[PDB]
RNA sequence: GCCUGGCGGCCGUAGCGCGGUGGUCCCACCUGACCCCAUGCCGAACUCAGAAGUGAAACGCCGUAGCGCCGAUGGUAGUGUGGGGUCUCCCCAUGCGAGAGUAGGGAACUGCCAGGC
RNA sequence: CAACCCGAUGCAAACUGCGAAUACCGGAGAAUGUUAUCACGGGAGACACACGGCGGGUGCUAACGUCCGUC
RNA sequence: CCUCCUAAAGAGUAACGGAGGAGCACGAAGGUUGGCUAAUCCUGGUCGGACAUCAGGAGGUUAGUGCAAUGGCAUAAGCCAGCUUGACUGCGAGCGUGACGGCGCGAGCAGGUGCGAAAGCAGGUCAUAGUGAUCCGGUGGUUCUGAAUGGAAGGGCCAUC
């Protein structure tokens, strides 16, 4: 589980708004990089790069 | 197509009549010669419908050549025009098997004046 | 970690299969037909299957909503009681 | 038709307990060993049974019996109760009152397959139906 | 084009008077083709063998299809995964052509000629060439040769039958043996 | 009313098999292909423009009980209540009463609308 | 010398192309029973049960055995 | 903790009863749109001599489901590709299941999304295991509070470890 090559945590955030958004992942799978869209406080989604950017 | 098979995705949307029920389709045909058409409601009154090239209407037997855009729209307004009544009901169109070309003159040959989506 | 000896005295603390909401009730928006718990759209229950199969509940409120898949899929349909 | 409480191949499962109820059958061959009287074949028997349908006369004859145990049973030495049960090593057929044992081949068989009905576990008329409008 | 009209003309009325039907329609026809080649490198196949549709490739003059492969685990190494295969198919115009280039250009290649396997119609009319390598049908360099790894190939037709056939190849097939 | 097309009700007394059969009204196969559009190869499928040809396949009909399927009546198995033997099984009063098998049935029947006489 | 397919015969808790009794669920109806029903609140005790019948795991269809169900 | 039998055809019910699985995986293995269907054998086919890609035929859950077992699956949830981020935020009619803590199902509504011509589908995976209450704290957000007052520390609230 918390094993250091494994599934791990993505505390993920988004551009400007400081918001937060969740999910997991891993490492040894190509990473460093990551973005998806989901929606902030509140309006439109984009951005979210969270954390390991292209 | 049916010969091979009924197995296909081809079935999946004509099940419309759960849920949108009262949801009307228009069907459309192929066969190479023709289009047809008909409009009737879902199941629960299949005692409805429309027209297909409807021979006589303005000549004998629908005095018109092609199948293009030019014969295929007009494959639509008849059942459209005549089914004035139903637009704002909202029906539908059901690709039966694709959506392009022929169909698609006969489908959108619709949207104008009619069928409200 | 071992608790492993076989044994095969075992559990699985089974639950919410049971087929309740049985025949046509009053109505309401309850559950009413579950079995292999999952479930989605429903509406209605007509109770449905194949071959053999199809129910016929007759009777709800206005959108009964349950059974899965492992017993006739979705349903509703003009059924109310005097119609829908 | 053998026994040697032939496995039923192997293991899958060897479990339950026992219950009994009615018979349910007639014949295939010429003569038979109807049951009646509920119990259940060591199985061992039917080995028994065989080694004893053929003294004096060669193997001649089709003997045909025709009954399949599948059963496990398993006991405890001399131990308390893990109700767990050991290995199996017994076999016992459930026979409520069938009927099963054939001698293709025209003879006097009762006094015959009786020389063996002794080794079986219960008492067992013979009756044989040489044919069959008993049963469309 | 060329061959195909051999067929109305020429071809049809044979099979109209012997056996005998009616109808221009159930004159035996000639579906398709369908070569194909086979091995492939359990482990080694990548750079060694790609170039083997190259081949089969401007050999038909299409787009090969390298195919894929459907066995699990038991014995030979393979997972249900790689390419090993060609396919390449041709039912149109261009199927009468590597005909008309079948018949009159090389069927007759190998110095152990002398004709087409009369025993061989898949049983109710197609029949499945084979033969090992070269290439038989040049257009090609010809000093780059990996014997790559031949040809199958196999006619298909709306034969009614076996023996219905053969009358039918047998009715330009210049080469056949006899 | 005869036949054909889409769309349903019913889902095997509606299916499979085998045999015969219908034609440019339909349908089909089919003619053709630079495309709109399509092939992890192919106009095979989908797609599109449509001579000529044929019902060969498909399809729809109709015949035919080889194979599915439907199936009583009676008997049997079980079983609720009430009792009685008796070893774990069984009996009787009583009410429900199968599965299998048997006679037989059987080659579906229907509705909305559109096109040929 | 034998899997595989055809005919004839069995077996199954973890087989089912069939299928009861029946218990349970909801809908009306008459009659009967000093609301027997439900809710909220004061006080509880009570969680060692034993035997007999029926259905069963176990155990040997052993045990005034042992563990469930039900009366 | 999850699956099946026991478990007497609604739930549920035991034993140191008979068999197994979990303490995950997945920028896709999710969403949608469009499309496609096994396994196996027979006859043929060069590189075969059991099985390799090809051709037709018999081709009928006997296939494949990311991992147990049960249930389910062709409208496929099984398989392939394009485009994407609904693995969304705020709520929720009414239900199921629990002594309780709690757990599960959920149409519909509001804001903004993706896929589709469109009806429409999407609030993570075919479903059921993949889990840890509280306290003490850590990190970010907010003028909620802040002991004379203005701040601040600290406390709350929301998100999360
Ligand atoms: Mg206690
Ligand atoms: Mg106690
Ligand atoms: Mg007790
Ligand atoms: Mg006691
Ligand atoms: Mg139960
Ligand atoms: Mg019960
Ligand atoms: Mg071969
Ligand atoms: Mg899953």
């Amino acid at each position: 589980a918390k094993g250091i090559r494994e599934k791990i945590k993505l505390v993920s955030s988004a551009g400007t708004g400081h918001f937060y958004t969740t999910t997991k992942n891993k490492r040894t799978k190509p990473e460093k990089l990551e973005l998806k869209k989901f929606d902030p406080v509140v309006r439109q989604h984009v951005i979210y790069k969270e954390a390991k950017i292209k | 197509m049916d010969k091979k098979s009924a197995r296909i995705r081809r079935a999946t949307r004509a099940r419309r009549k759960l849920q949108e029920l009262g949801a009307t389709r228009l069907v459309v045909h192929r066969t190479p010669r023709h289009i047809y058409a008909q409009v009737i409601a879902p199941n629960g009154s299949e005692v409805l419908v429309a027209a297909s090239t409807v021979e006589k209407a303005i000549a004998e037997q629908l005095k018109y050549t092609g199948n293009k855009d030019a014969a295929a729209a007009v494959g639509k307004a008849v059942a459209e025009r005549a089914l004035e009544k139903g637009i704002k009901d909202v029906s539908f169109d059901r690709s039966g098997f694709q959506y392009h070309g022929r169909v698609q003159a006969l489908a959108d040959a619709a949207r104008e004046a009619g069928l409200q989506f | 970690a071992h608790k492993k000896a076989g044994g095969s005295t075992r559990n699985g603390r089974d639950s919410e299969a049971k087929r309740l909401g049985v025949k046509r009730f009053g109505g309401e928006s309850v559950l009413a037909g579950s079995i292999i718990v999952r479930q989605r759209g429903t509406k209605f229950h007509a109770g449905a299957n194949v071959g053999c199969g199809r129910d016929h509940t007759l009777f709800a409120k206005a959108d009964g909503k349950v059974k899965f898949e492992v017993k006739g899929p979705k349903n509703r349909k003009f059924i109310s009681i005097e119609a829908e | 038709m053998l026994q040697p409480k032939r496995t039923k191949f192997r293991k899958m499962h060897k479990g339950r307990n026992r219950g009994l109820a009615q018979g349910t059958d007639v014949s295939f061959g010429s003569f038979g060993l109807k049951a009646v009287g509920r119990g259940r074949l060591t199985a061992r028997q039917i080995e028994a049974a065989r080694r004893a349908m053929t003294r004096a006369v060669k193997r001649q004859g089709k003997i045909w019996i025709r009954v399949f145990p599948d059963k496990p049973i398993t006991e405890k030495p001399l131990a308390v109760r893990m109700g767990k049960g050991k290995g199996n090593v017994e076999y016992w057929v459930a026979l409520i009152q069938p009927g099963k044992v054939l001698y293709e081949m025209d003879g006097v068989p009762e006094e015959l397959a009786r020389e063996a009905f002794k080794l079986a576990a219960a008492k067992l008329p013979i009756k044989t139906t040489f044919v069959t409008k008993t049963v469309m | 084009a060329k061959l195909h009209d051999y067929y109305k003309d020429e071809v049809v009325k044979k099979l109209m008077t012997e056996f005998n039907y009616n109808s221009v329609m159930q004159v035996p026809r000639v579906e398709k083709i369908t070569l194909n080649m086979g091995v492939g490198e359990a482990i080694a196949d990548k750079k060694l063998l790609d170039n083997a549709a190259a081949d089969l490739a401007a050999i038909s003059g299409q787009k090969p299809l390298i195919t894929k492969a459907r066995k699990s685990v038991a014995g030979f190494k393979i997972r249900q995964g790689y390419p090993i295969g060609c396919k390449v198919t041709l039912r149109g115009e261009r199927m009468w052509e590597f005909f008309e280039r079948l018949i009159t250009i090389a069927v007759p290649r190998i110095r152990d000629f002398r004709g087409l396997s009369a025993k061989s119609f898949d049983g109710r009319g197609n029949y499945s060439m084979g033969v090992r390598e070269q290439i038989i049908f040049p257009e090609i360099d010809y000093d780059k040769v990996d014997r790559v790894r031949g040809l199958d190939i196999t006619i298909t037709t709306t034969a009614k039958s076996d023996e219905e056939g053969r009358a039918l190849l047998a009715a330009f097939d210049f080469p056949f043996r006899k």
